[PDB]
């Protein structure tokens, strides 16, 4: 799976309306290839340090993988 | 999940 690691500054997504809570987030790559990119997405920068959840079914009520991790 |  992706894993990613975020670092300064980096845009991180997550989904109003799959995320099971707000910690749960993507990288840019897992979001734009994501369903999460025709929803009600948030986009926030990252301070640095966590991870991309992209494959984690306990993160994403639906769509927990990517077109590339999939 | 972010930083924690
Ligand atoms: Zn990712
Ligand atoms: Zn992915
Ligand atoms: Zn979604």
């Amino acid at each position: 799976l992706c894993g990613r690691v975020f670092k300064v500054g980096e845009p991180t997504y997550s989904c109003r309306d799959c995320a099971v809570d707000p910690t749960c987030v993507l990288c840019m790559e897992c979001f734009l290839g994501s369903i999460h990119r025709d929803h009600r997405y948030r986009m926030t920068t990252s301070g640095g340090g966590g991870f991309c959840d992209c494959g984690d079914t306990e993160a994403w009520k639906e769509g927990p993988y990517c077109q590339k991790h999939e | 999940r972010i930083f924690s």
